[PDB]
């Protein structure tokens, strides 16, 4: 009787909550990037645009008896106000399906909507980790003043520690004393577990060495954790939305609002 | 009514 | 109507708790130097400056039985009376964000205090583990009477507690048995943990082997941490403070005031 | 206004407990001939003089049916009682920084009170560990009947083990069944910890092995810590008096009354 | 009013 | 608590006092040129300019029984109405200073409002004795009919005599009597002081020989004390305002608004 | 409220 | 008024 109509709120209570867990755990799992860096807080639906700040330039701070050194970070000449950007994703829900789960009292089939979060929390990973390039958005992997470190032989066990030490102080030459995130490729990834030396790169972080697969060949990236290096703006968090019915079933959309905003460029080190 | 982030940082 | 008043505190009480709680959990979260030094009581940022007692050159004696002899008596060498420097970080606000955050209930966006705490903290650690030579305040690695003992092959297993337990050697023969703590630069508390020796260390301090980014490429302090061998004397904590209303945008500052002084410079072993 | 008369008290009730838990921890922190020696009760202040027991040979004992054999007598070979000595220390405080705690309201430091009890405890330290030659006193190192065994050069593997295990040879051979506790200079105390030989040393001894600044650069010492060995007489322990006032400088003296009295020197076994 | 620590005794 | 706030007035009762006595006792040392100009009575703050007169020509006045002789009006030549300056300096107060004042329970320094006060009674007297020219006030060697006179022989015995009688003889012509005071450049000064001038000088002018830095390399005045040929304008005399706070610190400013008015320009005879 | 003088003419 | 050991003997 429902499902003969454009129906409003086609599912109830109880399995819009059972989609909430499904989505939240999967994206949980699946997520890499949001374990780099500290997300600022949920701004709301209507948040559009947020400022976009940049920070050229250091200013390490001051010792004095008086306190007149009058060290202060400047202001860009001009704020750009970065725009947020949407991620999303759709899968269907058959209107049999529904109704078979509501007259069996079963759970309800979630596969779909699961595999939906799944490729939107990727690609979510790919826009933190690279630039849009059509949104003129700028990644990890575009920025400018990138501090590229070579990278020479890698497989001896001595050089790979090596290279993360070399962009250690090239950070420190910069001005990042801050705790280090290395993410990684996940051939170099995989490979650097030859001699143990994942342990002795993880406590060199003291903040986490983690892999993502969008990373594409050799590709390390150490960034100081801190906020006002990098931060994730979310307008709106993980939520599945109803884009109405078409041909009798039930389309929905798993959305999110993120932006991922460097603050500093020099607090990344790529490889 | 507030926001109520969904899915938590790791951090 | 609050842009054209002039009022003071501008945030109101929720934004004063989210700043004072923002300030605290980053500066507990960054320091690192403060894990092995007790601070003294907290001045109030009215005293300026502090005894800097200099027990160097000790006498013993005293052994008769009936109080004659007499003894040379305990007093620093000479009173000095050094100041207590300031360490501050100066941010600044939009009062159109202010206004933003007033009206649309967002969150208001506290990354640049957060970056000005972790900044003046890590400040607050170049003080404590180096000398300025600009305003004659001394650190820990450049002190004179370092009790420096050679750390030829770190790398090699065997080395690491070896150069350690020098070190105590070091300390015990020139007076100091106490429990200790060790402080290493991230390459050699890296190296160390593949190798096991860690835990070796771990029980032989039996107070904690610490990592500090502060250091050089190869370098580590091994410190007694009980108190009159080391001291942070505490004016005033990490706090932000208002720098009045200019041109309708709020400065702000944060702001600590400490001083290390080692009174025994004997307690202090350079690697 | 205490500055200009000659002050009966000048400290307060929490000024004297902040005193006598500084000297207490530093005491126990610093003592290690403690740790091997079981102490007489405390005889108090009035007590000056104990019966020094020699008990040189061995009376096997005996055993029958009817309990009368007639063995050997156990005694005082000749009762001596020589005096306990007074090991003391002064430390000083400023009037001015007296008069600051009154009205400015800063805290007291008493890192000078420390280093006094640090000084004093070392000077028991060498008291019982050495005699003075000046009071007719004795220690472990100077004893007649100490059973001197060469020491094999240590840095190569398994020297410190053969020496102390000869030294037991020794002690056993003279009668003394005692678990063992070893007490090394912290030269040799290294180059064993070098190659991890202390576990063995602590087992066997498994009484603890403990350093000593006194010690020369190459000495050491096995004894046997049971009572009936080797006895500490306390008369009072470290405790802050004031010496008056002179100068209106506030001189104070840290106090302890002790005696080594080695009851059975054949116990005792010096490398 | 008095000295009210903040960030100390991380120990 | 206090200090992290920026207030409209810091500062008590007291130190306010304090500033105002320390002002008031360097412009007291420090005003040369007040205490030969008379000081026309204080106006307020309010008020900005002040008429200011001429009297060209000298009307003899006649004496008679009844008092029928129609003597020439005596009157202001031309209103000028000028505007009032304003003279001022900033020095600087620390709020660690005015904390550790308010704790110690002792006098607030105030060497920077001191120096502040004695660089405004510096531009006082530069003012005074030239104009600023810019805004076109006139003064003693800017003031038009000044009576120039020849200096010749200057360091030769009486030459200082000869020089201030001659420029005393063309005074009395012009028909100005009172009691003269000489004011001269440090250079000239010592050139007469060397052998017995002063006192001669002293002696015949009446009121003064004062010496002021402001003049040129060689020159000096001879001015009629009495009022009506010159006046000092006053709205406000020497005081200190708080200018906000700024960078947690707190810049105060000496205050003052003079104008002197040449009344009758015939009175002054310049070298 | 007197408007009052500070530092008289040293005269 | 008793004895009190202070520096209770570590053993």
């Amino acid at each position: 009787p429902d499902f003969l109509g454009h129906a409003e709120n086609p599912l109830r209570e109880e399995e819009w909550a059972r989609l909430n867990e499904t989505v939240i755990q999967v994206a949980r799992r699946s997520l890499v990037g949001r374990r780099i860096l500290d997300i600022y807080g949920p701004l709301g639906a209507g948040v559009q645009t947020v400022p976009y700040d940049e920070f050229q330039g250091v200013s390490p701070g001051a010792v004095d008896i008086v306190g007149e050194q009058e060290t202060a970070m400047v202001f860009t000449d001009a704020r750009k106000f970065k725009t947020i950007p949407i991620i999303y994703k759709d899968f269907l829900l058959h209107w049999r399906d529904i109704e078979a789960a509501r007259t069996h009292n079963m759970p309800l089939d979630v596969s779909a909507a699961a595999g939906a979060a799944a490729l939107c929390a990727q690609q979510e990973d790919e826009l933190i980790f690279y630039g849009d390039a059509r949104l003129g958005y700028e990644g990890l992997m575009t920025a400018n003043g990138r501090l590229t470190v070579p990278l020479g032989d890698w497989t001896s066990p001595g050089g790979g520690f090596q290279a993360i030490v070399e962009a250690t102080r090239k950070l420190n030459e910069q001005g990042h004393f801050g705790p280090y995130a290395v993410v990684l490729s996940p051939r170099l990834y995989s490979q650097l577990h030859r001699g143990g030396e994942i342990e002795t790169i993880r406590q060199l972080a003291s903040d986490g060495v983690y892999q993502s697969n969008r990373l594409r060949g050799e590709s390390g990236v150490v960034v100081s954790t801190g906020r006002e290096n990098m931060d994730l703006a979310v307008s709106m968090d993980m939520v599945a939305a109803y884009l109405g019915a078409s041909r009798m079933n039930h389309p929905f959309r798993v959305l999110e609002a993120l932006l991922l905003r460097i603050k500093h460029p020099d607090a990344i080190c790529t490889l | 009514p507030e926001k109520r982030l969904t899915v938590g940082s790791l951090r």
